[PDB]
């Protein structure tokens, strides 16, 4: 398209999932030469969609995947392969150098968002048309983070949140709206949210919805809610008893919509929901304390009800098996009447719970809604740790 | 809810192999696998290995690939420990527990426990005694009295005085292994008004000899 995208639609009505892409990563990485990667999501051009992930700069077979469960190094960059290709050595491209990143696609070209740097004097370089912008330094000099799933734009301006300072406390949010790679204008975080990580955000009808992670106390996930066209933004919690930070506590009976569910403290992993009235849908690991298994629970107006409950469900990743970072994504270019509701599981796989092997990498699945009630299956990363050996 | 029930304990002469179940009952057997541990009687608990009973894998730890194997009835929601050639120092007790999450890093929900006695001793039947008091009141109108379990094999030993409807006052000691055989004994207070006037009863029943004896204590003072 060539012109800029306007959020137009509100979701489609979502009544089971269906696969949409699948990778297979780690599977074929045993042979081929595919990149050890950690921190997935999607994207979509009105062109194309692809599959987008932070690097590590070296293939799961080579000698250099020693070490990966290191988050960021200078090694990392934010890269993208065609739609369930695996990210490949000579398919992929770099959209920029960094170890946090964000990318989206306001309708006429794509801003990526790098964040680079030692964890006291870290930088993001936004770069708008495959050519840098502009460059925002750190303003609490601890590790300038930002989403690691897609950024929202509407008419042009794309809220991108950021976080600076302590992942075990109060830090630094600041909700920034960039238009074509520039700084119309910034905020902080307000609302009742006590401390934002990993934002997955979608937008519908001129609102962009992010869910989050609180990292310092929270079990309930943080929402932030954005106004593209005035460029204000409110945050709190979903008030839903079903729980869906990991690790968690178990699930009670009346949740807290203004306020952490208290539990465990000072870790999360990234998650999502699509929060639609009756519409709404969320996901979580299947375990309370590890990474693995992954299902999605209808619980109508979990948001704003502290006693929402699930109605309707599906098991994407069966708790005998990995999962990881979730996130959000949604095709806009797409025809018809609705937008069609979207997510991807990161599959972890490696260090640390499987030790035998010195790499830390991991494999994609995405899903889309349906109308339809479909039947569901389960999908695996699918490696065995022992060809490695 | 959850309630994984573990096969009853056994007896075994070395070189023989076991076979110990566990069925789990209130969960989705297939979302959860199955961690299998021994608390060796003096050492505390170790990981035996997890089974993945949705594709059937099984883990073992490196302390236990070789004797040991993982199966399951799926069917029918059971465990199943097998250790085979059995070693002598593999008395303990093994336990299936519930793993949480995928290899079963938590515990949450544990079976009963199934204690193997591996021993080329032969199963001996008890002798009960009732043991009265040739009196000196003990305790301030308190007569105690009691039950002398000897010579059996192997234990467990179920005593209850008069079916359990005496459970105040009541003492079981451990059971102690001479050599061969074991020597238990439980003590059990009474006040003057309850005995030689009411039917005071020690019944012991030995299920591995099919013994089930019901002492009376007779006044004999
Ligand atoms: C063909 O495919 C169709 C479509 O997939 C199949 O039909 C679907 O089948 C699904 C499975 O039966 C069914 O999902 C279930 O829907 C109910 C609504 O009636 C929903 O409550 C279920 O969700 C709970 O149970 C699952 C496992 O069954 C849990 O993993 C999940 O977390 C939910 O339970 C937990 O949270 C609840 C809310 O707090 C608690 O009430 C509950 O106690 C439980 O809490 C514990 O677990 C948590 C972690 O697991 C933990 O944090 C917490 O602290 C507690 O410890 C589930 O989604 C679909 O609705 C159904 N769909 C359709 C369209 O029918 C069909 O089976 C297939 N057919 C064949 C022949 O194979
Ligand atoms: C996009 O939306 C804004 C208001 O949200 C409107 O003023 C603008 O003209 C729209 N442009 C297009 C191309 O849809
Ligand atoms: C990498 O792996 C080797 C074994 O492959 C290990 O001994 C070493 O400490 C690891 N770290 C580095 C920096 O080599
Ligand atoms: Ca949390």
């Amino acid at each position: 398209i060539r012109d800029f995208n306007n959020l137009t639609k509100g979701l489609c009505t979502i009544n089971s999932w269906h696969i949409y892409g699948k990778d297979n990563a780690v599977r074929i990485g045993e042979d081929s030469d595919v990149l050890v990667t950690r921190e997935p999501y999607v994207s979509c051009d009105p062109d194309e969609c692809r599959f987008y992930a932070l690097s590590q700069g070296t293939t799961i077979r080579g000698k250099h995947s020693n070490g990966t469960i290191h988050d960021r190094s200078q090694y990392r960059a934010l890269i993208s392969w065609p739609l369930s290709s695996p990210p490949t050595v000579y398919n992929s491209r770099v959209e920029c150098i960094g170890w946090s990143s964000t990318s989206c696609h306001d309708g006429k070209t794509r801003m990526s968002i790098c964040i680079s740097g030692p964890n006291n004097n870290a930088s993001a370089v936004i770069w708008y048309n495959r050519r840098p912008v502009t460059e925002i330094n750190t303003w609490a000099r601890n590790i300038l983070r930002t989403q690691e799933s897609e950024c929202v734009c509407h008419n042009g301006v794309c809220p991108v949140v950021f976080t600076d300072g302590s992942a075990t406390g109060p830090a630094e949010t600041r909700i920034y709206y960039f238009k074509e790679g520039k700084i119309l204008k910034w905020e902080p975080l307000a609302g009742t949210a006590k401390h934002i990580e990993e934002c997955s955000c979608y937008g519908e009808r001129a609102e962009i919805t992010c869910t989050c992670r609180d990292n310092w106390q929270g079990s309930n996930r943080p929402v932030i809610r954005i106004d593209p066209v005035a460029m204000t933004h409110t945050s709190q919690y979903i008030c839903s008893p079903v729980l869906t930070d990991n690790p968690r506590p178990n699930d009670p009976t009346v949740g807290k919509c203004n306020d952490p569910y208290p539990g465990n403290n000072n870790n999360g992993v990234k998650g999502f929901s699509y929060l639609d009235g009756v519409n709404t849908w969320l996901g979580r690991t299947i375990s309370i304390a590890s990474r693995s298994g992954y299902e999605m629970l209808k619980v109508p107006n979990a948001l704003t009800d502290d006693k929402s409950k699930p109605t309707q469900g599906q098991t994407i990743v069966l708790n005998t098996d990995w999962s990881g970072y979730s996130g959000s994504f949604m095709d806009y270019w797409a025809e018809g009447e609705c937008y069609r509701a979207c997510f991807y599981v990161e599959l972890i796989r490696g260090r640390p719970k499987e030790d035998k092997v010195w790499w830390t990498s991991n494999s994609i699945v995405s899903m889309c809604s349906s109308t339809e009630f479909l039947g569901q299956w389960d999908w695996p990363d699918g490696a065995k740790i022992e060809y490695f050996l | 809810q959850i309630q994984l029930v573990q096969s009853g304990p056994e007896l075994k002469k070395p070189g023989e192999t076991v076979k110990i179940s566990c069925k789990a009952s209130g969960y989705t057997f297939t979302n959860y696998g199955m961690n299998w541990v021994k608390q060796a009687p003096g050492k505390g608990l170790k990981w035996m290995g997890w089974i993945n009973t949705n594709t059937g894998e099984p883990t073992y730890g490196e302390e236990f690939k070789g004797r040991f194997a993982f199966s399951l009835e799926t069917s029918a929601s059971t465990a199943n420990l097998q250790i085979n050639n059995l070693k002598n120092e593999d008395t303990a007790t093994f336990f299936c527990a519930r793993g949480e999450d995928n290899f079963g890093s938590l515990s949450d929900y544990w079976g009963q426990g199934t204690t193997v006695t591996v021993s080329s001793a032969k199963t001996t039947a008890p002798s009960v005694y009732p043991l009265a008091p040739v009196c000196g009141d003990t305790t301030g109108s308190s007569v105690t009295l009691g039950c002398l379990v000897k010579g059996y094999f192997p234990e467990p030993v179920t005593l209850t005085w008069n079916s359990g409807s005496l459970s105040s006052g009541v003492h079981t000691f451990p059971a102690v292994l001479q050599s061969d055989l074991y020597t238990l004994s439980s003590s059990v207070t009474v006040t003057s008004s309850t005995w030689p006037s009411q039917s005071i009863t020690c019944n012991v029943a030995h299920p591995a000899s099919s013994t089930k004896v019901d002492k009376k204590i007779e006044p004999r003072g």
